[PDB]
């Protein structure tokens, strides 16, 4: 691993700790601002449920995606910054975010 | 133990 944001935050979070998860998103937003979406837009999921809600806005997102030669226990990633809508699948009550279903 | 929002923050929550 690296000294990027994504090697670090992902082994930080238990992510790679023991194994490489091929691709994770990290939103940099408010986690005030991310449960908001669950009340936001209604679409529906890719499964074809339709507990899905998609941001009014782009949020600030980092995706990471592991690099060809990525092997544990030395995984590598490849950051990559953007703006972008998010949509998440809730559940329970309080109704908040329970899977990260993509980013648009 | 962890409950699936608290999953959903640890993994793709950085503000």
């Amino acid at each position: 691993s690296s000294s990027n944001y994504c090697n670090q935050m992902m082994k930080s979070r238990n992510l790679t700790k023991d194994r490489c998860k091929p691709v994770n998103t990290f939103v940099h937003e408010s986690l005030a601002d991310v449960q908001a979406v669950c009340s936001q837009k209604n679409v529906a999921c890719k499964n074809g449920q339709t507990n899905c809600y998609q941001s009014y806005s782009t949020m600030s997102i980092t995706d990471c995606r592991e690099t060809g030669s990525s092997k544990y226990p030395n995984c590598a990633y490849k950051t990559t910054q953007a703006n972008k809508h998010i949509i998440v699948a809730c559940e329970g009550n309080p109704y908040v975010p329970v899977h990260f279903d993509a980013s648009v | 133990k962890e409950t699936a929002a608290a999953k959903v923050e640890r993994q793709h929550l950085d503000s």
